[PDB]
RNA sequence: AAAAUUUAAAUUUUUUUUUUUUU
């Protein structure tokens, strides 16, 4: 995760996996702006109450999510989703690296063990 | 010591002129048609001009974009052939050039109606070709075609003429030579009024001419947007006549 | 980086000119009282009007000239802008044109009119002269900067002196500093510049057709002040009555019989400043040989 | 029998129905009872001219129409719009005036026709009937409050170009007449914009049609079958 | 202890002093957290921006350096991740040089690290710790060690040292040491010496500032 | 002689306690150990608060820190749509305020407020991290039309602290002489913001150069005479 | 580039002109020009002028001004110096065209450097000097016919004294009136492209978008020469090509260049 | 002067001093540059001349400009130690570079993606007691080495062939040219330019796909 | 089938009946009057005839 | 020479606070932060240290260990290539 | 004498140091 907008969500693709797990992360240094960014507009994070969407309660800044690409979009950056029970957050630190280590607590919370702190991220199935 | 002869006590200068007398003043109106819908040409003896005007258009950026009203870009080209002696490098951020750049669009803030062109650009683009001395006024008066020269909206003509002064008396139309001659004040002119936009004065000079000086070059500023109007009618009849 | 005022507050100035008013507290033509501090180095002082703050710095070492001019020495004036003094800077834009504004001013108020011989630089014709330089920092804006910059520079050059020379060809004996005195510096002239503040009360037209002159001019706008202005104006005299320079770009049009009338009122306000300047130079001076009489009694 | 035109002519730069016609600064009159429109500006009673142009006395309003300047675009017009770029459900196309018009996502004819319905998902899909600097019929619809001005395609008749060639002139000497489409012995077509902007093609069966499949309306593809007997009347 | 110093002196600026010692004098500014560029924005902490100013020349190489090795001192002292997406351009000027800027750069780095750390408490922006720096010299020819030498005393100094130490508990516990700026010649035994005046004198220094810092802005305060 | 304090102090309260976080103090999230991270002095909410206490240190800014449930004065800047762009601060980052947060709330009706106006309105929700929003209109007003735009008047800058005394302080001197003079209005913004309209410019130049001296000056005893004079000197005239 | 064209287009603009009996969208035949206008020696501040004006309106004058110099301590006789309106100095198509006609002229390859030379010590440096208004087009061969007229308008001030300056050193002397026209033969370029099995002659901007590849071949001295360069116009549509096309374009070029240069041999 | 870097004092100056069918060879390696994606090195040495290069790839990386179709390709000349090359001079080739590439690479495998080429002349013998013109061949494979590091869609060994200042490239065994250099020579040697440059050509692609197949 | 669907009336009444009814109905249908538009976008639209008429001559995308 | 502190969390089995120099690899570049970098000649020679602390804290005894890794890894060098 | 009739305006960042023009 890159930058948090009311409107939407902003990513830099890192890794790619494929089909019959098979994976190809990309080489590239994020440093110099390198990589291809992508972004997850809010409405398009969930179906399950696609309107009233609370951006805050499912991301934070530099989290690992397990996203499907919609499409090309534009040559800045792309159309991208999360709209399903099983895709998501995957993992990220405490208060943005802040703090330890965060592990989903249902699909749809994540906490924290040593801590005793919990957060709302739209997790992905495990 | 300069072993010439500036100002004849027989009331002439180096050419014969009076010092109220100017030179050799020719404009045109649709140089370039396939370029831009502004395009004029001066001559001003011999300063020599392309004025190019490109808008009211669509940016190169959303980041240079106004929702209010247009933006103004000046870009001057002093070639390295302009003068007698072929200057060594280039210009094009030379800190001398970069006020004119300034100074043009402040001079040209306000008689473009902005608000009615938003959202657009203007862009003057400037051709200096052969350089005689006089050379701010020279722009000006370059401008005020350009602007024309597409009908963009405006209040006014405005006029710019370097007026000298050698030592008691007042040089209108100077040249180059008689720029490193003497002391000269440059005046942007506002159609019929007496009322300045431009004023720009680098040498020294004794305030007690000052108001005289000033005094001077209206006449001169006057018979300068004088002469641009005819010559601008000449063509202008000559469009609807052979047009229809 | 864009500052922010309402259209409301807007308004509200240019009422209190519409009714004679101006903010600050001062006249419409009145300026601010100016403060002078010197450091204790040649060249070195600390000037302060009011809320804008500068401080500049003036040296030389030695270099040889130009072949351009190979009879004399060389001068130059450095401007930059740190956003320290304002967050609307950038970090040292050379290429911004106010910058430049602030720039060709101060070039054409120095080093074109030749307030400073640089003849007297020339150490030996061709081989070695001075290098002097001139620092310009901005502290803190409450504009008047270009009026500053003037004077602070001009401070300056009357406050430093350049050590001691000899020469035998190569053999150029830069004499030790506290032997052999610091010699000061030959000012032709001294000039001061005026910033002038115009503020259209009407529309366009009524400036442009509306044949009623009907437009305020003030002297040093404040940082609010200067935010809504609509022609921008400087000159610069001396004592002896010459005008040194004068910089209308555009702007608001402008009457010029306003601009003499104007230019009158720059001549009184700029000569009984600059001979504060001249007691305080000579009376810091008189400070630095009293404390000399408190030095040389005292070991 | 020749190769270029190389005609000389050295040591020189250059070679060197009454009505009212008016300058900017200038006074047109002050009568109060006169209306004041476009061209024009004023203080109180100096009616000011602000372009080269005419004067225009309509029946109590005076206006100035200029000579020179861009097209000026007016709703219901027929012209050409080359693509300039794609927003959000937005596209922005060129007129060749001041600025581009827009042109809403569901202001097109969708293949199939209005059986397809709306769907979200063609947003993702905008640069799968449309891209850059393509050509096209468009329907001038409304304006905005600039002046600014917006198109569609409702009917068969507007939509993408094929089967021809684009030229450009100045918007001036096009005249108006109460209809555009023209079709012309060679069998082939103009499409006079308005603006300035021509295309030629091929007369097609649609085009036949007006004087007696609807999926091709994004394709790139022409009629395969073009003899240059038709290439080279294009280019007379 | 000929320091000195002024808090709160300038206008437009969130934070700035003027910190003063024994020759030079040192102005640092501090203006945040405000609006980032495009290209300067982290996602989680803050982002830094130094600028340092000479008396005497230009911004040139010889500036960029001391510039960054005193980003690397604040950036611990600064609770960074209070401030997310955000940005604090904080510059210094050098108006007295103090040391011979051709062959030294000494006295300047304890300096405008003393400069900045009191802006900040100007601008009052989430911190971590107490902190203090001055300059150390060991003389060529004597053999012996001054705290906080001179510029003459430089010329025969051997060796030219700037300790930064990080100060809690009441600024009495070293915490951690920021900066240790060793140049010149010394060996091993020279510098468990070379810190252990400098153990103290800084908490000494941080023991004058504690009181100064109260004194210039409990007045600023309201009761 | 105060409970004064720095960032890297010892923090004076037992660990134990059950205790409502002020600011300037700041808790680990990494090592859960809380401190002082500002300067000034604590002030420590005395005992009896259902035996929950707080710690809050006063510190000294002029960059205002966006947080919740504060009424500031924001400048419209931009007609991002369903959503305004707002600041509060220059240099500052701006605000997003929506288009329906108003006191009659209608979806299909959108409000008249154009670019560069003075509004009132209420930090309404604000992460540290996120694009901050406000309200005029709040449900904290409990349907109060108590915030809005305003009109022309006159806004002036001071710092934070001394505006805190302007919204929670009857004992700040500054409302009683300026009553005594004459009758207007008063907005406070706790973004440093002070919005006042008079009957008269005149006056409301007598109460600007007040103002901006007082809070320079910083010394309310002293206020008595010091905002008398500005009206002698408008009655200078 | 300049334009952005449409898919369709470029279909059948590939198509016609990639005819066997070849179409081009102006239905010239392969080998012909564009219409064209040509002025010079209107700078009369200059050693020569020149003004030169395009059918879509590309828009070029190039300035001629001189400057005597000592032979000897400098190499470079003649410089090129170009400007284009609208560009940066770093851009590329900039510096190549800069860089291309300094080969084009070096001083003894198609120059003739003995008409330029003063004394045994001193001769002519020479400034080609250009500013391009306007071009929708790959501008070079445009550029060099400009020039071919400018040193066909450029006259030079007479030698008085004498020329040898090894014994006796003489500083050299010119008369104030009495000027000369530089004798000289002046090379020109041709820009060609390649498409399918067809060669045409002065690719417009169309032409110029849609080709395989095209050629830039330096004619000079009524023979073809070098600099000679391959050269891309777009970057869409950049496909290989059979030598025999490069060997065909080479006479393509020349039995049709003089009676271009014939025309502008005209006096 | 530049205030951005240490140029030493103005008025010293560097120092001075003054007068008191053949075999070209190769050496090519791939993979030792960690930052790349694709690297290739470059010795050669033919007569009195001896060259080193070093050919550097960065993509695919992305474009904040806006949508393309397909890829693009960007490419740096830069003087290495000794010898000094004109600037001009250089960006000519870079022009004559990109267009031979434009006739290999798959850019439509690569939509919306940016293609980076750094060419370092690193060091240059010439000691034999037109001059960018003798090297114009060994970029060419020198940057197709780097190339098929990164392993990018190409569709031919491509590669150029020398003969007596001219520059021809080749491709499908020398059976088409795709791209065309020539400078001053004789006149009509064109049929046996055709030739030693081809089969230099036929040398060169041999040395390279050994270079990387018996590796 | 996603489609959108016109129901007229000539009485704003006549529409205030079948608005409130279909709206309590099936909720997601727009209602067009002179007097109120609400939802422009929704699925359903209910309108009176001159409306058509007026987005039949400018011709709405809506159709 | 960089020295970190360690959590506990971070384990698999196959204070704490170590040593590590000839720093490279940018995950250590990002994540040291209280670092040491040493000039030194052969002899037990110093030109120059470099203490940058913004980590850990720095134990006097981690500074001799450094000093104890200085003066071999500088030598060979010296000795390495005998030039 | 009733009855009623009409609208719809656009949102979130890509660049190369300052000489130097004829007493």
């Amino acid at each position: 995760v890159t930058r948090l907008s009311l409107q939407r969500a902003n990513v830099e693709i890192l890794a790619v996996e494929d089909k019959p797990a098979t994976f190809s992360v990309s080489q590239a240094s994020s440093d110099l702006g390198e990589t291809f960014r992508g972004i997850i507009r809010s409405q398009d994070v969930r179906s399950t109450d696609r309107d009233r969407v609370k951006v805050i309660e499912c991301f934070k800044p530099g989290d690992i999510v397990r996203a499907q690409v919609l499409s090309l979009g534009d040559g800045t950056n792309y159309y991208l989703t999360t709209a399903r029970n099983d895709l998501g957050v995957v993992f990220a630190r405490a208060a943005n690296g802040a703090g330890g280590l965060m592990y989903a607590t249902d699909w749809q919370m994540m906490t924290s063990p040593v801590t005793g702190a919990t957060e709302k991220r739209k997790c992905a199935k495990p | 010591m300069s072993r010439l002869e500036i100002y004849s006590p027989e009331g002439l200068r180096l050419d014969g002129r009076r010092w109220n007398e100017l030179r050799r003043f020719e404009s045109s109106i649709n140089t370039h048609p396939h370029a831009a819908d502004g395009s004029s040409y001066m001559e001003q003896g011999n300063n020599k001009i392309i004025t190019l005007v490109k808008g009211p258009k669509e940016p190169r950026l959303k980041s240079q974009m106004d929702t209010s009203k247009a933006l103004l870009n000046v870009s001057v080209n002093i070639t390295k052939f302009s003068k007698f002696e072929r200057s060594k490098s280039s210009h094009k951020n030379e800190r001398r050039v970069l006020e004119i750049q300034t100074s043009l669009v402040r001079m040209f803030e306000k008689n473009v109606m902005l608000n009615i062109y938003p959202r657009t650009v203007i862009d003057i683009e400037i051709h200096v070709l052969e350089q005689d001395g006089g050379i701010m006024g020279s722009l000006i008066n370059g401008i005020t075609l350009a602007l024309i020269d597409a009908g963009i909206s405006m209040f006014d003509y405005i006029s710019g003429i370097s007026v000298g002064l050698y030592d008691t008396t007042p040089l209108l139309d100077t040249n180059s030579l008689e720029e490193n001659a003497m002391s000269t004040v440059t005046l942007g002119v506002v159609g019929k009024s007496e009322k300045l936009s431009l004023l720009l004065v680098e040498d020294k000079i004794p305030l007690d001419r000052l108001e005289n000086v000033l005094a001077i070059g209206i006449a001169g500023a006057h018979r300068v947007r004088d002469l641009m109007d005819e010559e601008l009618r000449k063509h202008a009849q000559k469009r609807v006549s052979n047009a229809s | 980086k864009d500052i922010e005022i309402s259209a409301s507050e807007s308004k509200f100035i240019l009422e209190a000119l519409r009714q004679n008013y101006r903010l600050d507290g001062r006249s419409f033509d009145q300026f601010r009282d100016v403060e002078i501090t010197f450091g204790k180095e040649f060249g070195d002082v600390s000037v302060k009007m009011g809320n804008t703050k500068v401080h500049c710095r003036i040296s030389c070492q030695i270099a040889q000239p130009y072949e351009d001019r190979p009879f004399e020495g060389l001068f130059v004036i450095s401007t930059e802008i740190s956003p320290m003094a304002g967050s609307q800077f950038e970090n040292g834009n050379i290429t911004g044109e106010d910058e430049v504004l602030c720039s060709r001013i101060i070039e054409k108020s120095v080093r074109r009119s030749g307030a400073l011989d640089v003849e007297g630089l020339c150490i030996v014709a061709g081989s070695k002269c001075w290098a002097v330089r001139a620092d310009v920092h901005f502290l803190d804006c409450d504009g008047g900067f270009i009026d500053a910059s003037c004077i602070a520079v001009m401070a300056g050059l009357m406050h430093f002196k350049k050590p001691d020379i000899t020469v035998h060809g190569e053999q150029i004996i830069v004499h030790p500093v506290n032997e052999r005195e610091p010699v000061p510096l030959g000012i032709l002239h001294i000039p001061i510049c005026v910033t002038f503040s115009f503020f259209n009360p009407q529309d366009t037209e009524e400036n442009i057709k509306g044949e009623t002159n009907s437009e305020i001019s003030i002297i040093d706008a404040t940082l609010k002040e200067e935010l809504l202005r609509d022609g921008v104006l400087t000159v610069t005299l001396n004592k002896n009555r010459e005008v040194v320079q004068v910089s209308k770009a555009g702007g608001l049009p402008m009457d010029a019989l306003t601009l003499m009338k104007c230019c009158h009122e720059a001549y009184s306000i700029i000569e009984k400043i600059t001979d504060q300047i001249l007691q305080l130079l000579k009376e810091d001076s008189e400070k630095r040989n009293k404390y000399a009489a408190m030095l040389t009694s005292e070991n | 029998s020749e190769v270029i035109t190389i005609t000389k002519r050295n040591g020189a730069f250059q070679n060197s129905s009454d009505s009212q016609i008016v300058t900017p600064g200038e006074l047109v009159t002050d009568d109060p009872i006169w209306m004041r429109g476009h061209g024009t500006y004023f203080l109180d009673n100096m009616t000011y001219s602000s372009v080269a142009g005419t004067v225009s006395r309509v029946n109590r309003l005076l206006s100035v129409i200029p000579l020179k300047g861009r097209y000026a675009p007016e709703t219901g017009d027929h012209v050409v719009g080359r693509i300039a770029e794609v927003g959000n459900k937005r596209w922005k196309v060129d007129i060749g005036g001041k600025q581009h018009a827009v042109l809403m996502l569901g202001s097109v004819n969708l293949p199939g026709g209005i059986l397809r319905r709306k769907s979200e998902s063609d947003e993702l899909q905008m640069r799968s009937f449309l891209k850059e600097g393509d050509l096209l019929n468009a329907e001038v619809q409304s304006l905005f409050q600039d002046g600014s001005a917006s198109l569609h395609t409702r009917s068969l008749k507007y939509g993408k170009l094929r089967n021809g060639m684009f030229c450009q002139v100045p918007s001036s000497l096009i005249v108006r007449a109460k209809n555009h489409t023209h079709n012309l012995p060679g069998n082939i077509t103009v499409v006079l914009g308005v603006n300035g902007y021509i295309w030629l093609r091929k007369t097609s069966q649609m085009d036949l049609a007006r004087d007696t499949s609807s999926w091709q309306i994004y394709s790139d593809e022409n009629d395969p079958s073009i003899s240059n007997n038709i290439r080279q009347a294009i280019c007379r | 202890m000929s320091v000195q110093a002024e808090i709160g002196i300038l206008d437009h600026v969130d934070g700035s002093s003027e910190f003063v010692s024994q020759d030079t004098k040192v102005i640092c500014s501090v203006t945040g957290p405000i609006e980032p560029k495009a290209r300067q924005e982290l996602p989680t902490q803050l982002a830094l921006e130094i600028i340092v100013r000479p008396a005497k020349g230009v911004a040139t190489t010889r500036e960029k350096v001391l510039e960054d090795k005193l980003r690397a001192v604040l950036t611990p002292l600064i609770t960074r991740h209070c401030y997310p997406r955000q940005l604090c351009q904080i510059t210094c000027q050098i108006l007295e040089s103090g040391e011979d800027e051709a062959e030294f750069s000494l006295r300047e780095l304890s300096c405008c690290i003393n400069a900045a750390f009191l802006a900040l408490v100007d601008a009052g922006i989430a911190l971590n710790s107490m902190c203090a720096s001055i300059p150390i010299a060991i003389i060529k020819d004597t053999s012996d060690i001054i705290v906080d030498p001179t510029a003459e005393q430089l010329k025969i100094s051997l060796s030219v040292h700037t300790l930064a130490l990080e100060f809690v508990n009441g600024g009495k516990v070293v915490k951690n040491v920021l900066l240790l700026d060793s140049n010149g010649d010394f060996n091993e035994d020279q510098l468990f010496s070379l810190l252990e005046l400098g153990e103290q004198k800084c908490q000494e220094l941080v023991t004058n500032i504690r009181r100064i810092i109260q004194d210039n802005i409990s007045p600023r305060l309201v009761v | 002689m105060s409970t004064f304090i720095f960032p890297g102090d010892s923090f004076p309260v037992d660990p134990t306690t059950p205790v409502k976080l002020g600011p300037g103090i700041y808790c680990d999230p990494n090592t859960q150990e809380i401190r002082p991270v500002n300067t000034g002095v604590l002030h420590v909410s005395a005992k009896g608060k259902s035996g929950v206490q707080t710690a809050y240190i006063d510190y000294s800014s002029k960059r205002y820190i966006p947080s919740v449930n504060d009424f500031v004065i924001g400048v419209i800047i931009g007609t991002f749509s369903d959503s305004y762009k707002v600041s509060l601060q220059n240099f500052s980052s701006s605000v997003s305020l929506s288009y329906m947060a108003f006191p009659n709330a209608s979806k299909k009706n959108r409000p008249t407020l154009q670019v560069g106006d003075l509004v009132y309105a209420r930090v309404c929700t604000a992460e540290k991290e996120l694009e901050a929003e406000i309200e005029c209109f709040d449900s904290t007003t409990g349907r109060d039309a108590g915030f809005g735009i305003l009109e022309d008047g006159m806004i002036i800058d001071v710092n934070l602290n001394f505006a805190r005394q302007l919204l929670f302080n009857n004992d700040f001197p500054l409302l009683k002489v300026l009553a005594a003079h004459t009758k207007f209005e008063v907005a406070i913004g706790l973004n440093g913001k002070i919005w006042v309209k008079c009957e008269e410019l005149s006056n409301t130049l007598a109460c600007y150069r007040t103002i901006m001296e007082c809070c320079q000056k910083n010394d309310t005893a002293a206020f008595k005479d010091i905002a008398k004079r500005q009206f002698k000197e408008i009655l200078t005239v | 580039g300049h334009m952005s064209l449409s898919v369709a287009e470029k279909s059948y603009l590939y198509d016609s002109l990639a005819s066997t009996p070849s179409i081009r969208p102006d239905g010239r035949l392969p080998h012909q020009f564009r219409p064209i206008e040509i002025f010079t020696d209107f700078l009369p501040s200059s050693n020569g002028s020149s003004r030169i004006i395009a059918s879509d309106g590309s828009e070029c004058i190039v300035s001629i001004k001189s400057k005597v110099v000592d032979h000897h301590v400098e190499n470079e006789l003649l410089q090129v110096d170009v400007d284009i309106a609208g560009q940066r100095d770093d851009a590329l198509v900039v510096e190549t065209i800069t860089s291309l006609l300094n080969k084009v002229l070096k001083s003894g390859s198609g120059v003739d450097s003995s008409k330029l030379q003063l004394t045994k010590k001193y001769s002519f440096k020479i400034f080609v000097d250009v500013l391009v208004i306007s071009s929708h087009s790959h501008p070079i061969s445009l550029i060099s016919f400009a020039i071919y007229s400018a040193l066909n308008s450029t006259y030079l001030p007479k030698l008085i004294s004498a020329f040898d300056d090894l014994e006796v050193e003489e500083l050299p002397t010119f008369h104030d009136y009495d000027m000369v026209k530089l004798d000289i033969n002046p090379p020109l370029v041709f820009i060609l492209a390649v498409v399918g099995n067809n060669m045409l002659l002065d690719p417009a901007a169309n032409e110029s978008e849609v080709a395989n590849n095209g050629l830039i071949i330096s004619w000079s001295n009524g023979k073809i020469t070098s600099p000679i360069r391959s050269v891309a116009l777009n970057d869409s549509n950049v496909k290989s090509f059979k030598p025999h096309l490069l060997k065909q374009g080479l006479a393509m070029v020349e039995k049709y260049a003089p009676d271009v240069v014939r025309s502008l041999e005209n006096l | 002067q530049d205030r951005r870097r240490l140029l030493g004092p103005a008025a010293a100056k560097p120092m001075a001093f003054s007068n008191t069918e053949s075999e070209q060879e190769l050496s090519l390696h791939t993979g030792f540059i960690e930052n790349c994606n694709g690297s290739a090195l470059v010795e050669a040495r033919s007569l009195g001349h001896q060259t080193s290069l070093i050919s550097a790839v960065y993509g695919p990386r992305s474009i904040r400009g806006s949508f393309t179709s397909q890829g693009t390709i960007s490419i740096q000349l830069k003087n290495g130690l000794l010898e000094k090359y004109n600037t001009n001079e250089l960006k000519e080739v870079s022009s004559f570079l990109m267009g031979i590439f434009n006739s290999v690479v798959n850019l439509s495998r690569y939509p919306k993606s940016g293609i980076d080429i750094f060419v370092y002349l690193t060091y240059d013998k010439d000691l034999t007691n037109s001059q960018i013109s003798s090297l114009i061949p060994h970029c060419i494979t020198s940057i197709t080495l780097a190339l098929a590091d990164a392993g990018i869609e190409l569709v031919d060994m491509a590669g150029a062939g020398e003969a007596n200042g001219t520059v021809v490239s080749f491709i499908k065994n020398g059976e088409e040219i795709v791209g065309f250099w020539k400078d001053d020579g004789d006149d009509e040697d064109l049929l046996e330019c055709l030739d030693r440059c081809k089969e230099q050509y036929n040398r060169y692609r041999d040395l390279m796909i050994s270079c990387l197949m018996n590796q | 089938n996603k489609q959108r669907v016109i129901y007229t009336s000539p009485i704003k009444a006549l529409s205030n009946q079948k608005y409130r009814e279909l709206l309590a109905e099936f909720g997601d249908v727009g209602l067009m009057t002179g007097d109120i538009t609400i939802n422009p976008d929704a699925g359903c639209l209910v309108m009176t005839t001159e409306i058509l008429r007026s987005m039949l001559y400018r011709g709405s995308e809506v159709m | 020479y960089g020295i970190v502190e360690l959590d506990p969390e971070c384990q698999l089995q196959n204070l704490n606070t170590v040593l590590i120099a000839d720093l490279d690899t940018e995950a250590e570049e990002t994540s040291i932060h209280s670092t040491i970098s040493i000039l030194a000649a052969p002899s037990g020679n110093y030109k120059q240290l470099t203490l940058m602390g913004g980590g850990a804290k720095i134990t006097p005894e981690m500074i001799k260990r450094s000093l104890l890794l200085s003066r071999v890894r500088a030598d060979d060098l010296s000795t390495r290539f005998n030039i």
